[PDB]
């Protein structure tokens, strides 16, 4: 699975899933907190194959 | 001069100070729309925090691109080198040279691109620390904004420095007719000399209180006019009061 | 008491796992000696954990930090909520830098190394109840609020003293403990009824840092130092930053404390692995294969190991 | 004598994933490696978008004693014309209140140099997910990804604004009766200059 | 199959997108193409119905507090939450109708609250100043008070440099023998960088 | 000056057609016929020059903020100055007279 | 004569210690036995920071 | 034979050979209507073959 992993002396910690919009955005910015602000999102087409 | 005037500025400058100072921590946690305007701490301290990694920034790329390929077996020239013939790790390594040269050319390109403006930039911060600071300007809304002027601080900061202007600023206005000028006998007109200053009465003669007085336009300080502030003028207009010699 | 304290973080039923921290044991379990920094050894470092459990005033509950040290470049904890109502006790928890006293009590300055305001600023639930308790627990990095469900939040600081704004405060009333504590947790009701709380005796530690809680989505549950585990690169590694990519972390079923592999146990890419697992399971086909390895001696004497390939080729190790 | 300035630019933004991937699922798996320049271009963007949208809001300054003499009948004019220059007044619209319009010489600037239907009045971006119809350039992009924002300031704000600006002159006192006449103003205006005996 | 979206293959071009009918008339080509290799228009040659094709993703905005995903803004009156507000040139999507008095986003005149209800920016109104008057009746000012201003500005910039031969060559002397061909522009950028430095 | 602001948004959309020594410009076309393999290598090529690209374009744009910054810099100034008083200095409002 | 308050706020609230604000001391990269950080990577490239 | 063509409509009209250097310069610039001003011309070297 595709997720955000921040490493520090080479330890495997705050690991982050990104099956979700709001995880998706904020494993698109690569930050743990995002500012308030106004962000581009794409429509889901996942559903139907 | 009676000192009740000098003392209630001193107590609104020191609780301004309080409160900008206040400002400075935690800004976010009441501010509005005005708060976050022209001119305020706000805009300022953003403005700040931006252009220092702005400056601090733009360098770490210039090392990605030499990682970057340019059609050869790769980037490394002492590996290419030694494995194989001469002829061709001649022809990359000059593509390598080449591609590499002319991306710090964009680099030294964008270099003095920088420097142009900031030689502007502190060609107007030095006018305006020569003429807002060290005297007072006479331009209104020059220094600070739509204000006059009184005194400046100045303080060091990052890559640069910061001005605190004090304007002073009114809060009440006293609403007063006005008086265009004097004629005694109809035909020796008394006019008021300098512009800046005007002549008003305060009140009307309703119950006798037919007083003149003579200020600036945005001073209120009511004092007696002197003879040497007005001038004669032979021709007279209908506006202006037709006095007599008893009554000068 | 011990029951709404565990029931607070929720635990899967078919599951086993062994809790190690500064958890509460005494109204009045208090260190013998007056030490609250630490060193070799370290057991005397003040109040390790605090909690809250009455009120002699009622007025409410505040509750703030501080270090003998006095650091004023680090963050400083500060908490107050209202008694006297589960709505109300809306508690607001600030992880800031508060200016305070230097002393204690409006005495001294305050902090001058205070330029950025703050990182936390939140408003969290809680609820007042005779066997309900609300705590604070703070070890190395980690910090841990026992208040309705459990928050983990990572910054390297210190702090070795506890201030209370209410006095008006018995002493059974709040406890401090300074201890670490290692119980084995077993929850066979998928509920807040536990089983039972036996204290760990041995391989406590090792049995922490490796034993996981299968959540029933699968994700990976929060609260684990990863000891045992590394990033899947191919070539060098990163020192230090950040990077998002495919890894296999994503769990059907969790294994742990084996005997039946020693039947020569057998596994198939295509079928869902056959045992215990550590709580939920999901019926799908693996993709990988994670092996914690405990000791090598047991694989190099009798561990026997035969790598089958889909053309049928044998690859003994 | 006459002059012309600018204050402010359009601003547009853009999302580097559809643009470069046209909803492919391995396309952007692909992409997630090299993602920085992404975030890069974006911060900038929004960045620079929303401090010049604050000064901008920041820059107006607005009187409503101007406004109520903006009118032409709230002007007495006196040997000077100022109809070109000063708005038409009580014009009643399907939302029933009176509103400002465009004077001459403005309405006569705006359809010369722009022409109807171009890029500078907002478009409605409905329109191109309506379908049935074939798209215009607008809806190219679009699809592409570059989203034109919509104007930060309004052509009517503006005109107001100006209105607002040039009614200082002939602001005398606080609720004042009637407006000076121009021809004191002019009068002051030579005094301050110098004094005169004419 | 028309009006879903569909994996189509047309005239050797392979696409993702819903197909629709339009009501145009042409008598030239087989299909339209823009500046976007995009195969937008194609015409049923038996019948001469032509029908226009839209991709099945579109990009849209989103307005982040806090910790939720509180604002949608889109073109689409289909969303996740409840409430769909029709405003000129788009849709807004909200789980709250009511009214947006203290928004905590703003742009231009537009704002958004905490609680997602949208509204209209009141224009801000100004400070006043007493034009210059020689007659009748003036406000003057008094009881004066504090009004500190802030101001930032730079005057100077890090300066950096450079060694061309040894970042392009690391000590090698066959490949500096090779540069030494070609070397007026190292010159050039040492030059221009170490005066603008002095 | 209000074409020149009007344009440069156009040519954006023009290479993206331009193909970058590859099959075909479009990403669907070459991932459906070739191997996973050159087509990812072909696609990384695309997607590293158009990102170049808008690299160049997104440069372009805050460097024509700068000039409009100033100027409105300017522009506030003299309209503070020219219009809501009167200004001392010959020639500086309108031009080589008084104002 | 050291820094007042205000200022002294400021730089420590927007400046973190051991940026690339404050001088870098060139002698530690050619020093050693020491794993190097980023600064000493450009040193080796080429890139001086006067 | 080179000309400019203009279409509106998928319809020709408005036909404009290049045989002349002012029509050479009036299809250089696609316009029909071109303003006063100054514009640079090639010699012509295609009388001699
Ligand atoms: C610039 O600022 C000064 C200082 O504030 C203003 O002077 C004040 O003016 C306001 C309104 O004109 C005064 O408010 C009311 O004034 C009434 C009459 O004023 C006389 O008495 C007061 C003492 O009460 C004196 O201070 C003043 O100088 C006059 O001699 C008062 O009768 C009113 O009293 C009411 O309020 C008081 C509390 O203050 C209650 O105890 C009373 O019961 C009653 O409810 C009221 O005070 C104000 O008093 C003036 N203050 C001073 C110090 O003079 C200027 O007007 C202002 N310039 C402007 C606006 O142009
Ligand atoms: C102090 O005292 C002086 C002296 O009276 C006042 O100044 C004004 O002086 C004039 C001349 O004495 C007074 O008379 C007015 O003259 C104005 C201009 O003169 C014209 O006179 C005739 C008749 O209008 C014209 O044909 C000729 O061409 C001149 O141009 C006139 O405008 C006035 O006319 C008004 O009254 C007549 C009726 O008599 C009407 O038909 C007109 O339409 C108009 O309404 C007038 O004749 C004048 O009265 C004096 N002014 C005042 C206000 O009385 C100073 O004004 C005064 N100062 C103060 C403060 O009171
Ligand atoms: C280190 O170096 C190694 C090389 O040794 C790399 O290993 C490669 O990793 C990639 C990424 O997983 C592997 O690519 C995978 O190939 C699968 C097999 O392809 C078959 O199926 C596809 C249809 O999906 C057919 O088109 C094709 O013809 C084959 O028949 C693909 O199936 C994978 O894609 C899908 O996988 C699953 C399957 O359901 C889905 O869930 C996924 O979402 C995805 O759609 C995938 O593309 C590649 O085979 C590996 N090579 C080798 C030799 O092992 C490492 O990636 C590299 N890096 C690291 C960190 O290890
Ligand atoms: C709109 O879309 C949303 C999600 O897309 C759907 O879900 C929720 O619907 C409820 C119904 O209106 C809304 O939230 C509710 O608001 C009620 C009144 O709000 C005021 O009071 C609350 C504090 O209670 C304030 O925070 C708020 O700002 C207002 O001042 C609350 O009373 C509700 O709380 C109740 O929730 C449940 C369910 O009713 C009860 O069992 C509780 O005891 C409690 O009393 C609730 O907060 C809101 O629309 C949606 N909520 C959220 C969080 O998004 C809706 O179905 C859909 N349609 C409508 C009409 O809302
Ligand atoms: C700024 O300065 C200019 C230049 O003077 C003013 O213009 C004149 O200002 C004076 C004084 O401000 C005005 O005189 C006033 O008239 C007002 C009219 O209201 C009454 O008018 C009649 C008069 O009896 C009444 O019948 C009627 O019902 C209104 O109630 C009043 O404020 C005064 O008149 C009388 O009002 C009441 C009621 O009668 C009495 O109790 C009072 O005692 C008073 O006698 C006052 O006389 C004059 O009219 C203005 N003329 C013009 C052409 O403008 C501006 O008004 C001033 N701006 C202001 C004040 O905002
Ligand atoms: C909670 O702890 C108890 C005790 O288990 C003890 O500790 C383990 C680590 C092992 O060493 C066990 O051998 C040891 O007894 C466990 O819960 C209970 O476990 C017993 C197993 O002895 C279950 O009895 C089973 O009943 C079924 C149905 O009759 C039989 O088929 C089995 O053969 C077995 O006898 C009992 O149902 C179970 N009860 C509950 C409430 O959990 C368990 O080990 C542990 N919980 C979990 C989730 O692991
Ligand atoms: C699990 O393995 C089976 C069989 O394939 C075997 O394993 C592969 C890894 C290869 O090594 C093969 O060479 C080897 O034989 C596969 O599952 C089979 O096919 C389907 C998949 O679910 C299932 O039955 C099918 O049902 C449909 C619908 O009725 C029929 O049309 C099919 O003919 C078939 O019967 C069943 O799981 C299994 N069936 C049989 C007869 O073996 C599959 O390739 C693999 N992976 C899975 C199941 O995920
Ligand atoms: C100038 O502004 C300051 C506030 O910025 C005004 O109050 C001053 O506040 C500080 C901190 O609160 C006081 O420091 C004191 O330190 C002693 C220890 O030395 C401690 O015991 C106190 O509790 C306090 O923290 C400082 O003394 C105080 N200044 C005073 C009382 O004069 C200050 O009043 C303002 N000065 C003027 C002239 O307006
Ligand atoms: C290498 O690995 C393959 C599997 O990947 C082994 O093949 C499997 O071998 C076992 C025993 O050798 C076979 O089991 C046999 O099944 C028959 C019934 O079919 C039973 O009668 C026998 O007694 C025995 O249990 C199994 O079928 C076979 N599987 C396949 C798919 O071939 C292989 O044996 C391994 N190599 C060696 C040398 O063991
Ligand atoms: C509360 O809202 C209604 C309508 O909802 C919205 O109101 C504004 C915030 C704006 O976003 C509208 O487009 C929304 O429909 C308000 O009624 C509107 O009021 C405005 C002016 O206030 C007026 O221009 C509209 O025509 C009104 N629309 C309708 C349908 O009546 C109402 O005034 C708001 N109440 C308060 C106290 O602000
Ligand atoms: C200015 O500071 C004082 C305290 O010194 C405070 O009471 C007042 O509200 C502040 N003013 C503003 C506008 O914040
Ligand atoms: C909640 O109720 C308690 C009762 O003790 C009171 O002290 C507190 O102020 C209340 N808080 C709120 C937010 O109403
Ligand atoms: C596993 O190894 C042991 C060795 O002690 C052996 O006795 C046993 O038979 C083996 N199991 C299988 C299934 O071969
Ligand atoms: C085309 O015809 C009219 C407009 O000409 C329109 O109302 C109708 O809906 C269209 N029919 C289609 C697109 O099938």
């Amino acid at each position: 699975v595709d997720a955000l992993i921040e490493v520090q002396g080479t330890a495997i910690q705050r690991i982050l899933y990104c099956d979700d919009p709001v995880s998706q955005l904020k494993c698109s910015q690569v930050a743990f907190d995002l500012d308030d602000g106004f962000y581009p999102f794409s429509s889901r087409n996942l559903l139907s194959h | 001069v009676l000192q009740r005037n000098q003392q209630l500025l001193a107590e609104s400058f020191n609780s301004a100070i309080g409160n900008i100072t206040s400002a400075f921590e935690s800004v976010k946690e009441a501010s509005s729309q005005t708060s976050r305007g022209l001119n305020t701490v706000a805009h300022a301290l953003t403005k700040v925090q931006e252009v220092v990694n702005s400056q601090g920034a733009a360098l770490t790329q210039l090392t990605v691109q030499l990682q970057h390929n340019f059609q050869a077996i790769s980037s490394s020239i002492d590996d290419i080198y030694s494995r194989l013939d001469i002829l061709s790790a001649d022809v990359q390594v000059d593509r390598l040279i080449t591609g590499r040269l002319s991306a710090l050319n964009a680099f030294v390109a964008q270099t003095l691109t920088k420097y142009t403006e900031v030689q502007a930039s502190r060609k107007l911060a030095q006018q305006k620390v020569n003429e807002c600071v060290k005297s007072q300007s006479q331009r209104y809304g020059f220094c600070g904004g739509d204000g006059e002027h009184i005194f400046s601080l100045v303080q060091a900061a990052p890559q640069g420095l910061l001005f605190l202007h004090t304007v002073l600023v009114p809060s009440d206005f006293v609403d007063v007719i006005a008086i265009a000028g004097l004629c005694v006998n109809d035909e020796i007109a008394l006019t008021l000399r300098e512009p800046g200053l005007v002549l008003f009465t305060h009140e009307l003669q309703n119950h006798t209180a037919t007083e003149y007085f003579v200020s600036s336009r945005r001073m209120f300080e009511p004092r007696k006019p002197t003879v040497s502030d007005f001038v004669q003028i032979e021709s007279c207009v209908v506006t202006y009061v037709n006095l007599t010699r008893d009554q000068l | 008491n011990f029951r709404r304290f565990f029931s607070k973080f929720n635990v899967q039923a078919p599951a086993v796992v062994v809790l190690g921290g500064y958890l509460p044991i005494g109204e009045n379990q208090g260190v013998n000696s007056t030490w609250y920094c630490a060193g070799q050894h370290p057991t005397a470092s003040g109040v390790h954990g605090i909690f809250v459990s009455h009120i002699r005033g009622g007025h409410g509950f505040e509750i703030g930090i501080s270090q003998e040290p006095f650091d004023p470049s680090g963050y400083q904890l500060y908490l107050h909520k209202a008694t006297n109502g589960n709505t109300n006790a809306t508690a607001r928890l600030r992880i800031c830098q508060f200016p305070s006293i230097k002393t204690l009590g409006p005495t001294a300055n305050n902090d001058v190394t205070i330029g950025r305001n703050c990182l936390f600023n939140k408003a969290i639930p809680a609820h007042m109840s005779e066997h309900s308790v609300v705590g604070i627990t703070w070890d190395n990095d980690r910090v841990t609020v026992f208040s309705d469900k459990i928050y983990y939040f990572y910054f390297k600081n210190d702090w070795s003293r506890v201030a209370t704004k209410c006095y008006n405060s018995g002493g059974c009333a709040m406890q401090y403990v300074y201890e670490p504590t290692y119980y084995m947790l077993n929850v066979t009701s998928a509920g807040e009824d536990g089983i039972s709380y036996q204290p760990c005796t041995a391989n406590c530690i090792g049995y922490a840092a490796n034993v996981f809680a299968t959540e029933p989505n699968g994700h990976i549950p929060e609260g684990f130092s990863f000891n045992n585990w590394f990033l899947l690169s191919n070539d060098s590694t990163l020192v230090h930053g950040k990077v998002v990519s495919n890894q296999p972390l994503l769990v059907n079923c969790l294994l742990a404390i084996p005997k039946i592999y020693g039947l020569g146990q057998f596994f198939s890419f295509n079928q869902t692995i056959d045992g215990v697992c550590n709580g939920a399971a999901v019926q799908r086909a693996p993709e990988a294969l994670r092996f914690n390895i405990n000791d090598t001696s047991v694989i190099l004497a009798e561990g026997s190991i035969v790598l089958h390939t889909a053309l049928g080729t044998n690859f003994s190790f | 004598r006459t002059e012309y300035l600018q204050l402010y630019n359009t601003p547009v933004s853009v999302d580097c994933a559809t643009y470069v991937c046209n909803g492919n699922s391995r396309c952007k798996q692909l992409l997630t490696q090299y993602t920085a320049a992404c975030k890069t271009i974006e911060s900038a963007l929004q960045l620079s978008a929303r401090l010049e949208s604050v000064e901008v809001n920041s820059m107006l300054t607005i009187s409503e004693e101007a406004l109520q003499l903006a009118t032409i009948s709230s002007f007495n004019g006196d040997g000077y014309n100022f109809t070109n220059v000063l708005g038409v007044s009580v014009y009643d619209p399907a939302r029933g209140r009176v509103v400002q319009k465009r004077s001459f010489i403005e309405d006569l600037l705006f359809n010369k140099v722009v022409t109807n239907g171009l890029g500078t009045v907002d478009e409605d971006y409905k329109r191109c997910s309506n379908g049935r119809s074939v798209a215009d350039l607008v809806c190219a992009q679009y699809y592409s990804g570059v989203m034109v924002l919509p104007g930060v300031v309004d052509a009517e704000k503006l005109h107001m604004y100006s209105a607002s600006l040039i009614g200082g002159m002939v602001l005398g006192g606080f609720t004042a009766a009637a407006a000076l006449p121009f021809s004191y103003a002019v009068q002051a205006r030579l005094n301050y200059l110098a004094l005169q005996t004419d | 199959t028309l009006d879903v979206c569909t994996k189509y293959t047309i005239y050797g071009f392979k696409g993702e997108g819903i197909i629709t009918l339009t009501n145009s008339s042409f008598l030239a080509g087989v299909y339209y193409t823009s500046d976007s290799g995009q195969l937008l228009a194609f015409k049923n040659v038996t019948s001469g119905a032509v029908y226009s094709v839209t991709p099945c993703s579109f990009s849209e905005q989103a307005a982040y507090v806090d910790d939720d995903i509180v604002g949608v803004i889109s073109s689409l009156s289909s969303s996740t939450f409840n409430s769909t507000r029709e405003l000129p040139g788009f849709f807004y999507h909200s789980n709250d109708g009511s009214n947006c008095t203290e928004p905590v986003l703003v742009y231009s005149n537009i704002g958004v609250c905490k609680s997602g209800s949208i509204g209209y920016v009141p224009s801000q109104s100004g400070q006043v100043k007493i034009a210059p008057t020689v007659t009748g009746n003036i406000s003057i000012p008094t009881n004066f008070s504090m009004s500190i201003r802030t101001e930032y500005l730079q005057l100077y910039n890090t300066p950096v440099s450079v060694d061309c031969a040894t970042y392009v060559c690391n000590g090698n002397s066959r490949c500096k023998q090779l540069l030494t061909q070609y070397t007026a522009a190292c010159k050039t950028i040492e030059s221009a960088l170490q005066l603008s430095a002095r």
